């Protein structure tokens, strides 16, 4: 029953059925009175899920080639920060098997075969596991809530079978999800200010914290 | 097209499509046959 | 029913009765039933001209690269000199297609009227559907006139889907000649060497 | 820089304005000034753990008036002394 | 001289147009059949029936004084 | 209480309402029966208050119409950047702009119009543009045409976004009425989010992109070898070699050592002697200051976070003994009427555009703006015409608020009720000051014409005859020149060169600016300007005040806005309507703004624009004749309307001959206006009856009955051709003369 940063306008719709329902809504964004296209109580918890899971793949992924290079498990050519890895070819470009403009077309082809399927399950649940898709359309049916399908592919260890266990574990997903969005936003501002990768930013601060903070470094 | 072609058949659109074709034709006559003051035929 | 967008509801005007119907109408231009029959007739001759187009673009240029034939590229094929001038090659073709497509114009408007040969009235086309004329001049093997309708619909679906790949291909050959200034078989072999880099973003 | 005059003004401009917004000396979200400059209580709806009524809006509002006033005192004293 | 003689013919023809129109629609017209019972130089007949500004024959004379000025100019 | 109220799918996106043209109005939904239906179809097309009585759907219509307008402006900006990218000599002009004219329009060689592709310089043929886009892109730091093409396709992307948002906020998620009635939040997000963050973002551009590129452009560096704008952001040593204050790296900003930013954030003032345009260290300090000031002003009003102002509480506490219950209900005026807010916003935008015109000839913000005289004359003239049109439209929508949204029950004994209660006093005293200004300015001109005609040059109002020196303006110009020494210390130079601080700036051998003299001629023409502005205020304010009723017609509000008259009664009630006062104020805007731009063109062609030879001698275009000829109407007809029109009429057979063609066709449209203005409906209706008889004789009668244009429509067509023809006449004469002598 922990409640922080809440208002009586915010608790009119945040009744606690959400996983990360801590009452934090000062602006009043999940109000069902003016629910529209993207500012509505059906898309916004599901938007935090997809932004949470891409940031948990993002915050872990932008530091993993830098941590693994200091301990000596990957080559130093790939042991590079995230910004000088072909993402922003101004601050640095690394030569992959393809140039990143061709890799972007390969990205949105595979994202277009993955996020269009994720899109139409939100508008109508279970309507995608009917048409033939490579003999694997039966597993891609999903639940009523489109943030958690829980099929044979997205729950392939079956972890969280109990309803009380799965609901409490959904709280740990969004709280690790929300920390990862502030990490990637923290990764973004440190890449512009410090100009060096985030694992070097942790190692610089762990040696001299009073001389390598945000105030000293730009 | 029971109503899209009805909008396309309205007076300003059909004046734009005809005079676009009409001025399009008279410009292209004035390219291959320019400075035409006397009809030779 | 296979559909182009499996979550979407199929349109009312695309009921699946047409060959190659996958419900793809986001702009809804085939909503009128009178204009839908014109557009199906427009798509049939578009499909067959592009498959005839793709056999004159990608087949002889593959034989040009393999050394089987010494034909020029498809972009510069009209620039070549022949026994008839290319300005007056058009009006021979326009006259010959005023009888080919003008008599096809009557079949779309009035079905079952131009199926009889005017010079010899005993000769006639064995066709009952608009866009599929039949007869000896167009179906000499008789594969398009079958008693069963499920096999006949799938064979017409096989004709449409083979067509619309070529309409992507001939349009693909046009933009490749405008961008790369290279024959599309040579664009394929450049892409077959290094597909990571030799793309549209190779500039 | 810690003992410099820029730090001591900007700390004290922020601290005194947060002291004024908490101890009922400044306008805040939960108390309004009328045309007579009289502090009258209101229910803004914002709920925090402060019994006086200090919320997350006021610590951003009085921090800003700790900063808008505090920038002007620092650069006012820089051009003068 | 040809072109300005057609300007002259334009001026005489349009002044004659307004003046013959004023003289022959003087008694009445399809907009207002009782123009004779309102006198010659009456102002208008009101905003009703679309609008009846300059409906009188004096107003056609008025509009053709501009046309004689343009013609003789 | 401020939060998002929208609702989902109000109207279905269908073309069946496109096919029926008059769907918005109940009278036009029955179909046409006369040819006046077509004109009321366009007249009531945008009038959303006449369609429905529900303000919610009206506000949704206005919001999506704003998005469609934004899409049209982004399409226009996409076109002007694509014309810079492909059909211009912007790189050639950017190599050296003192000899190559700015040109961004190529015509097609079809019918002899290829002579309009003139020799503008740089090995380029095209129409010489006067819109100032080249100097704007030089001030933006644009070096290549690839950046112009990228901005064009980005603007096309934003135009598609505005079209998508206009469809979205009418057919998918449209806001409700209380969303638009949150005016405190709208002002908080327009002051801080739009004008504050916009000024802050353009300040960041003018710190990183405009400033180093324009510093390298002052050094004579070729733009093909100037480093690209992101290289200053990436290689900050390259940015530090031009400004050493960048070597500290954002630590003086958070430690309040802003004076250490004195290398690139300055309060210099004046013009760059290299280019003739304002400094971008001053334009970047300007934008940073108006951003740290608009973002402060955007935290003023009360949305839903407790702190702020209810502006009804601001208004209802503003009440005085000379008014009583004033300012009360004005919040209910400005949140339930779109026309009242449109009147205020149009008055501020038109007056602001006039501010823009004066603050651009006088303080030219763009490099080589002042020395390209065509750009200066066209920018001043364009912004004066836009500003005059918007203030006449401000009075228009003020009058529409009176005739259709003014509720007298909610407005008792406030400011508006008392202004209506003494409107005879306002209009009569305005009438007196207009007649007094008319005699004491134009009769002074007539007196100068008479004594110059009668051979009495000493009996005139000259600088040599009876002097009328503007001592207040001549003192405020000395106060603005002798300011940096005592009243504004921290300034290196003065605000503008036109004040009197010297600094004869010569850029390319042509005068950018110098001290502007103010004499008897300037006094006379400023009193003409005050007179014409006052008379435009008189017709427009009379239409606002007598929109409800009059002594003549006490039931004028029931007749509406676009009604012609009551009839020939009460002596004649022709043009009693508030619309007809907007119609006459359009003519008085023509008169006012046309004399403003005429005074501008002659004043700076005589006293500012010119050339500087060796040993500091300044030869103007029309040397020194404003002080002696602009005091008589014969000088205005002779040394301005005849001497300077000696390049619009003999431009035939050259590249400027389209200005001669549009000069003559503009005279045509003006004399065509006099057909609609001087005539009336009933004559044309009976002439159309004769033509309909000739059609009945040959069985070519249309079922849509041919009708004459309505009286409101005939006046609208006449004033539209009058403004179009006269404004196009001045446009053609200006853009031929100052291109020819520039
Ligand atoms: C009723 C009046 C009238 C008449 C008789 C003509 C007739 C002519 N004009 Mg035209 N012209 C007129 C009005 C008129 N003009 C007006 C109103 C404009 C201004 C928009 C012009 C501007 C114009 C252009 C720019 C061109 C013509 C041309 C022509 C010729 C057209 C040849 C062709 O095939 O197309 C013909 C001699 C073309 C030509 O061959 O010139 C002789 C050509 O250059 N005219
Ligand atoms: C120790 C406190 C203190 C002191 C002595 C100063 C002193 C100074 N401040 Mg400062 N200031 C302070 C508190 C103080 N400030 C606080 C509390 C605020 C926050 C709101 C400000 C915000 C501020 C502003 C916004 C401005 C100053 C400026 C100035 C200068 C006064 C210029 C003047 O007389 O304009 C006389 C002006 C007029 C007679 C008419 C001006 C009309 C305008 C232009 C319209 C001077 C260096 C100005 C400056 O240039 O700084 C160097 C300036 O821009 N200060
Ligand atoms: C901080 C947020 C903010 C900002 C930046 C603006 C900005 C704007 N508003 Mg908006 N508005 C907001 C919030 C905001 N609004 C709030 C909270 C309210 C509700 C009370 C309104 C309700 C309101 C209405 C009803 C209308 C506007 C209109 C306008 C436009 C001004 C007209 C123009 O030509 O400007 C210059 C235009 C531009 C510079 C174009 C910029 C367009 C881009 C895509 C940004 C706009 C999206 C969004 C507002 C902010 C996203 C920021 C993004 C860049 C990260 C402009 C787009 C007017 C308009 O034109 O309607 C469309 C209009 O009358 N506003
Ligand atoms: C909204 C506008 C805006 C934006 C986006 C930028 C963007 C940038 N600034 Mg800043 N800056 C701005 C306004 C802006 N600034 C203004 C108006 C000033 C005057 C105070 C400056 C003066 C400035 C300096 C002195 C420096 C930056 C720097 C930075 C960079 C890192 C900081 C960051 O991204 O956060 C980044 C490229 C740093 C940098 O990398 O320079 C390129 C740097 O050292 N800025
Ligand atoms: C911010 C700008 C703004 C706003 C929102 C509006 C909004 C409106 N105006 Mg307008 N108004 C303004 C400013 C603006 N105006 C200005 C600039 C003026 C001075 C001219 C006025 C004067 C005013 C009056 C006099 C009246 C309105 C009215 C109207 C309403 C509907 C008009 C309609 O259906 O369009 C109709 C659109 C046309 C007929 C298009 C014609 C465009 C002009 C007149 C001619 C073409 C000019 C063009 C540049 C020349 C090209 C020539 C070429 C094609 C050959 C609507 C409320 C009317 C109303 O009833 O209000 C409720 C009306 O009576 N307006
Ligand atoms: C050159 C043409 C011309 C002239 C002389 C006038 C004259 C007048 N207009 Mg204007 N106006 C004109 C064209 C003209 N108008 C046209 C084109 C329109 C139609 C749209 C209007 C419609 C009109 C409106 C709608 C308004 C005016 C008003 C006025 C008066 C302005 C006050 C003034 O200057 O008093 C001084 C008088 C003069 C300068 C006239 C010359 C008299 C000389 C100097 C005196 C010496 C002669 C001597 C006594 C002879 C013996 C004035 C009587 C306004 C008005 O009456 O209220 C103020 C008003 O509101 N005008
Ligand atoms: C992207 C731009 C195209 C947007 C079209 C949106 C729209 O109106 O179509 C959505 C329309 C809505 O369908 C509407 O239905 C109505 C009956 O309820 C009427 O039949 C209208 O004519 C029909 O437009 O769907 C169609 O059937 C598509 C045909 C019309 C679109 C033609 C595009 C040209
Ligand atoms: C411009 C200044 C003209 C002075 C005007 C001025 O000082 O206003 C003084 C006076 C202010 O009245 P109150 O004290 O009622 O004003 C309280 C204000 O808050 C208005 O609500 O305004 C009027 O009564 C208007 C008189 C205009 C008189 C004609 C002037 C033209
Ligand atoms: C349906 C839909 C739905 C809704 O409506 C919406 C939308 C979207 C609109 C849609 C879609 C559309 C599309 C996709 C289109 C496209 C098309 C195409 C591309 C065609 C082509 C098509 C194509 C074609 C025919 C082609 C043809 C070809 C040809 C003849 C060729 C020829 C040739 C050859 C042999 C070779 C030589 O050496 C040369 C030549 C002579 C050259
Ligand atoms: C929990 C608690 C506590 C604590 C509290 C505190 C200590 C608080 C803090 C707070 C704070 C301490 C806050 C601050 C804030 C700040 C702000 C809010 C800021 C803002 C800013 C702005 C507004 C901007 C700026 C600027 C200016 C002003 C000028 C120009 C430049 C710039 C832009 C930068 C105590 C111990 C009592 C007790 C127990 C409990
Ligand atoms: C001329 C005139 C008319 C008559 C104006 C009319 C009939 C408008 C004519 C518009 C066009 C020219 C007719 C409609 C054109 C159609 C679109 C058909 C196209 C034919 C060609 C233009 C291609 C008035 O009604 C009027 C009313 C009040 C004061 C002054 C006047 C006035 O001066
Ligand atoms: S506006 Fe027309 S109807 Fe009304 S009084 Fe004048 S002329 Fe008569």
């Amino acid at each position: 029953r922990s409640l922080i940063f809440a208002s009586k306008q915010s608790l009119s719709y945040l009744d606690g059925t959400l996983p990360g329902d801590y009452g934090f809504d000062p602006l009043g964004l999940m109000d069902p009175e003016g629910a529209g296209g993207f500012i509505d109580p059906q898309w916004l918890p599901y938007a935090e899920i997809i932004n949470g899971r891409f940031a948990m793949l993002g915050a872990a992924g932008a530091i993993a080639p830098e941590v693994l290079g200091r301990i000596g498990l990957i080559p130093q050519e790939t042991a590079i920060p995230w910004f000088q890895s072909g993402v922003i070819p101004p601050v640095g470009n690394y030569s992959y098997w393809a140039d990143p403009y061709t890799l972007f077309v390969l990205e949105m082809a595979l994202m277009g075969f993955a996020e269009h399927r994720r899109a139409q399950d939100y508008y109508k649940p279970g309507s995608m596991g009917k048409q033939y898709f490579l003999g694997l359309e039966k597993f891609l049916g999903g639940s009523g809530n489109p943030a958690y399908p829980g099929g044979p592919i997205f729950n392939f260890l079956g972890f969280g079978k109990n309803e009380k266990e799965l609901q409490e574990l959904k709280v740990k997903e969004v709280k690790n999800g929300r920390l990862a969005m502030m990490a990637v936003l923290g990764y973004f501002t440190q890449a512009i200010f410090t100009g060096v990768g985030p694992f070097q930013n942790l190692l610089d601060h762990l040696a001299d914290p009073v001389h390598n903070n945000v105030l000293t470094n730009l | 097209m029971q109503d899209v072609k009805t909008y396309l058949s309205t007076a300003p659109v059909l004046a734009t499509l005809w005079f676009g074709f009409l001025a399009g034709l008279l410009i292209e006559i004035n390219r291959f046959f320019p400075d035409a003051l006397v009809l030779p035929l | 029913r296979p559909l182009w967008f499996p979550g979407s509801q199929p349109p009312e005007w695309l009921d699946g009765s047409l060959p190659g119907d996958f419900g793809f109408d986001p702009l809804g231009l085939g909503s009128d039933p009178e204009l839908l029959k014109w557009f199906v007739q427009a798509e049939l001759v578009h499909c067959r001209w592009a498959m005839l187009g793709a056999a004159g673009i990608f087949i002889p240029e593959a034989l040009t690269k393999a050394g089987i034939l010494n034909t020029p590229s498809w972009t510069v094929a009209g620039d070549q000199q022949y026994f008839t001038d290319a300005t007056t090659l058009f009006v021979i073709e326009i006259i010959l297609f005023a009888w080919a497509e003008g008599r096809r114009w009557a079949d779309i408007i009035n079905p079952g009227c131009v199926n009889v040969d005017p010079v010899f009235p005993n000769n006639k086309l064995t066709g009952t559907d608009v866009g599929y004329p039949g007869g000896l001049w167009f179906d000499p093997l008789g594969w398009g006139q079958t008693g069963d309708a499920a096999k006949l619909k799938d064979l017409r679906t096989r004709e449409i889907k083979n067509g619309r790949l070529a309409m992507l291909a001939v349009l693909g050959a046009v933009v490749q000649a405008n961008y790369t200034h290279t024959g599309p078989i040579d664009n394929l072999l450049a892409h077959l060497a290094d597909p990571g880099h030799n793309t549209i973003f190779a500039l | 820089y810690i003992g410099s005059s820029t730090n001591l003004i900007m700390v004290a401009s922020t601290t005194l304005m947060l002291f004024a917004g908490r101890f009922g000396l400044a306008p805040s979200a939960n108390r309004k000034s009328t045309a007579g400059l009289k502090l009258v209580d209101r229910d803004s709806g914002l709920q925090t753990g402060d019994p006086a009524g200090f919320t997350a809006t006021d610590t951003l509002a009085c921090g800003a008036m700790g900063h808008v006033i505090g920038v002007g005192i620092v650069l006012g004293l820089k051009a003068t002394a | 001289d040809f072109l300005v003689h057609h300007a002259i013919a334009l001026g005489l023809h349009t002044t004659t147009l307004i003046l013959v129109k004023g003289a022959l629609d003087a008694r009445g017209s399809k907009l207002m059949p009782d123009k004779k019972e309102f006198g010659y130089s009456f102002p208008c007949d009101g905003p009703g029936r679309g609008g009846t500004c300059d409906i009188s024959a004096w107003d056609a004379f008025y509009l053709a004084v501009f046309w004689m000025l343009n013609t003789i100019g | 209480e401020v939060k998002i109220m929208v609702e989902k799918d109000p109207v279905k996106t269908s073309f069946e309402k496109w096919a029926k043209p008059g769907h918005f109005s109940r009278t036009l939904a029955k179909g046409p029966n006369t040819t006046t239906w077509i004109w009321n179809l366009h007249a009531d097309a945008h009038d959303f208050d006449s369609h429905t009585n529900d303000l919610e759907e009206i506000s949704r219509k206005v919001f999506s119409a704003h998005f469609g307008q934004l899409a049209v402006i982004f399409i226009w900006l996409s076109g002007m950047y694509f014309h810079g990218a492909r059909f211009s000599n912007y790189e050639a002009w950017l190599s050296d702009p003192t000899h190559i004219k700015p040109s961004a329009q190529v015509v097609w060689p079809i019918v002899g119009q290829k002579i309009l592709n003139g020799d503008v310089g740089g090995g380029f043929q095209g129409i010489q543009i006067t819109s100032g886009f080249f100097q704007l892109w030089r001030a933006s730091g644009i070096t290549s045409e690839l950046q112009l093409y990228t901005t064009a396709i980005g603007g096309l992307i934003f135009a598609a976004l505005m079209l998508f948002a206009g469809w979205f906020h009418y057919h998918k998620a449209a806001p409700k009425l209380a969303w638009f009635q949150n005016v405190e939040s709208m002002l908080n997000h327009h002051l801080a989010g739009l004008l504050g963050l916009g000024s802050l973002a353009w300040a960041g551009h003018q710190v990183h992109v405009s400033l180093p590129i324009n510093r390298l452009l002052d050094a004579g560096v070729d733009p093909k070898e100037i480093p690209l704008p992101h290289e200053f952001i990436l290689n900050r040593d390259l940015l530090a070699q031009l400004y050493p204050s960048f070597s500290k790296g954002l630590t003086p900003f958070f430690t309040l050592n802003w004076s250490e930013y004195s290398d690139f954030l300055t309060f210099r003032g004046g013009l760059n002697p290299v280019t003739g345009g304002l400094w971008l260290t001053d334009t970047a300090h300007h934008h940073l200051a108006i951003a740290v000031l608009f973002l402060v002003a955007g935290h003023m009003y009360r949305t839903n976070f407790g702190i702020g102002h209810s502006m009804k509480e601001i208004l209802e506490a503003h009440k005085g003994p000379f008014t009583g219950e004033g300012h009360k209900g004005l919040y209910e005026i400005l949140t339930t009427s779109w026309h009242a807010q449109l009147a205020i916003n149009l008055a501020m935008l038109g007056s602001l555009t006039i501010i823009v015109a004066h603050h651009m000839y006088a303080m030219p913000p763009y490099p080589y703006l002042a020395t390209d005289y065509a750009t200066q004359l066209s920018l001043f003239t364009h912004h004066m015409w836009i500003g005059g049109f918007l203030v006449v439209g401000a009075a228009a929508h003020a009058a529409i608020f009176m005739v259709r949204d003014y509720d007298p029950t909610t407005q008792y004994n406030n400011l508006l009720d008392r202004v209506l209660r003494h409107r005879d006093a306002i209009i009569s005293h305005l009438n007196w000051v207009c007649i007094f200004l008319g005699f004491h300015s134009f009769g002074l001109y007539i007196h100068n014409d008479t004594m110059s005609a009668l051979g009495r040059p000493q009996d005139m109002f000259s600088d040599t005859a009876i002097q009328l020196q503007p001592v207040f303006a001549q003192w405020i110009q000395n106060t603005h020149a002798l300011a940096p020494s005592l009243t504004a210390p921290n300034a290196t130079a003065s605000t503008s060169l036109t004040w009197g601080g010297g600094d004869l700036v010569a850029v390319g051998g042509k005068v950018a600016l110098l001290p502007i003299p103010l004499g008897t001629a300037d006094f006379l023409v400023h009193h003409i300007h005050a007179f014409t502005i006052h008379v435009t205020v008189l017709i427009l304010l009379k239409g606002v005040l007598f929109a409800r009723s009059s002594r003549l017609i006490p039931d004028k509000a029931n007749l509406g806005f676009r009604f012609p008259c009551d009839g020939p009664g009460r002596g004649g009630t022709c043009q009693v309507s508030a619309w007809d006062h907007v119609f006459l104020g359009l003519f008085w805007m023509y008169n006012a703004i046309s004399v403003v731009i005429f005074h501008f063109s002659w004043k700076m062609q005589s006293d500012v624009w010119g050339s500087i030879s060796d040993q500091g001698v300044v030869t103007h275009i029309t040397g020194g004749n404003f002080a002696q000829s602009s005091i008589t109407i014969n000088g205005w007809l002779r040394d301005f309307l005849w001497a300077q029109a000696s390049q619009v009429i003999q431009s035939y057979g050259s590249s400027l001959s389209a200005y001669g063609l549009l000069f003559l066709g503009a005279h045509f449209v003006w004399a065509f206006s006099l057909m609609f203005l001087f005539s009336g409906r009933g004559y044309w209706q009976e002439l159309i009856e004769s033509i309909v008889w000739a059609h009945n004789k040959l069985k070519v009668a249309p079922a849509i009955q041919p009708r004459a244009l309505s009286i409101v429509q005939g006046r609208a067509v006449g004033v539209a051709h009058y403004l179009l023809g006269g404004i196009a006449t001045t446009w053609a004469f200006f853009l031929a003369r100052i291109i020819s002598v520039g």
